[PDB]
């Protein structure tokens, strides 16, 4: 399954 | 033995064409099982393997949601990138991200993956320690500090050792006959005269899985690199892979050359010779 | 950083004249992702050509597989035409049953 979460540069 | 699950994201900005295009693909080992295309007529997580196609609606709804989330994330990251490298919004740029987990033989996390590149060049990657980050340039250091400040490596590691491995095991269970299968390569040697003094020997290995394979040539039993050509492993189109290795040989020297092929599906390594 | 695509046009199974088979064009190691690929029979685009989902390898280079159904014979000539920003005009690679 896919990963969920905020990943902002 | 060891298995893996990987996700590949590609986000490409299209100045004038509106929103950037986001493409996501999912792999168990060397088998694609899911896809997501923002340019699809009805963007959604789609099954590309029979053993994942029977997952309940919840799976596909949630998967789609997370896919779109990732898309927007990559959009925001595209803007932020434009601002980091001080670039114009009229230019096209690319963000790529690969992330996944490697289930080992003891059912434990063997290795974790979380790496991202900007415009075809390393941007920021998760280290083997699964604790620290590596930034390629000064622009990526901003991101590194941001992720250090919000304990991102820890959280994503929680994903790695948990949900990731769980779903990987689930897939491996549901796709037993397909994923835990090791198809040996159908091999054969061909002869193709170049002139009256030289001829090319081509070793063929077809329809094998997984993609990992070793293919070499030997003269008199000695390894040969000179006058040799090995093509990149290519997909068959049916889930298998192909590969051939050729060597230019003086006419009359053919029977002194041997092709060696080792693959996971092979009970024993193969020693082949031209069989006219 | 932009990279020139590698091209491999080949059949799925060992080619036999009059025997149904699958024509493949594998285009890898290119960047950026923007690219055009066509499968031609006797210089003309074939009827039903599809491609795989865009993906990339460790070195971040993209790879795509365009494919169609074809039945090889000694008279007809199959090829793969690729347009990319790194290429000065379209590059055409003819199918060779020895490769």
């Amino acid at each position: 399954f896919q990963w969920m979460g905020y990943e902002l540069w | 033995g060891s298995h893996s699950m990987k996700y590949f994201y590609t986000s490409v900005s299209r100045p004038g064409r509106g929103e950037p295009r986001f493409i996501s693909v999912g792999y168990v080992d060397d088998t694609q099982f899911v896809r997501f295309d923002s340019d699809a007529e009805s963007p959604r997580e789609e099954p590309r393997a029979p053993w994942v196609e029977q997952e309940g609606p919840e799976y596909w709804e949630e998967a789609t949601r997370r896919a779109k989330e990732a898309a927007q994330t990559h959009r925001e990251n595209l803007r932020t990138a434009l601002r980091y490298y001080n670039q114009s919004e009229a230019g096209s740029h690319t963000i790529q991200k690969m992330y996944g987990c490697d289930l080992g033989p003891d059912g434990r996390l063997l290795r974790g993956y979380h790496q991202s590149a900007y415009d075809g060049k390393d941007y920021i990657a998760l280290n083997g320690d699964l604790r620290s980050w590596t930034a390629a340039d000064m622009a990526a250091q901003n991101t590194q500090r941001k992720w250090e400040g919000n304990r991102y490596a820890e959280r994503f590691r929680a994903y790695l050792e948990g949900e990731c491995l769980e779903w990987l095991r689930r897939y491996l269970e549901n796709g037993k006959e397909t994923l835990q299968r090791a198809d040996p390569p159908k091999t054969h040697v061909t002869h193709h005269p170049v002139s009256d003094h030289e001829a090319t020997l081509r070793c063929w290995a077809l329809g094998f899985y997984p993609a990992e394979i070793t293919l070499t040539w030997q003269r008199d039993g000695e390894e040969q690199t000179q006058d040799t050509e090995f093509v990149e492993t290519r997909p068959g189109g049916d889930g298998t892979f192909q590969k051939w290795g050729a060597v230019v040989v003086p006419s009359g020297e053919e029977q002194r050359y041997t092709c060696h092929v080792q693959h996971e599906g092979l009970p024993e390594p193969l020693t082949l010779r031209w069989e006219p | 950083i932009q990279r020139t695509p590698k091209i491999q046009v080949y059949s799925r199974h060992p080619p036999e004249n009059g025997k149904p088979n699958f024509l493949n064009c594998y285009v890898s190691g290119f960047h950026p992702s923007d690219i055009e690929v066509d499968l031609l029979k006797n210089g003309e685009k074939m009827g039903k050509v599809e491609h795989s989902d865009l993906s990339f390898s460790k070195d971040w280079s993209f790879y795509l597989l365009y494919y169609t159904e074809f039945t090889p014979n000694e008279k007809d000539e199959y090829a793969c035409r690729v347009n990319h920003v790194t290429l000065s005009g379209p590059r055409t690679v003819k199918w060779d049953r020895d490769m």
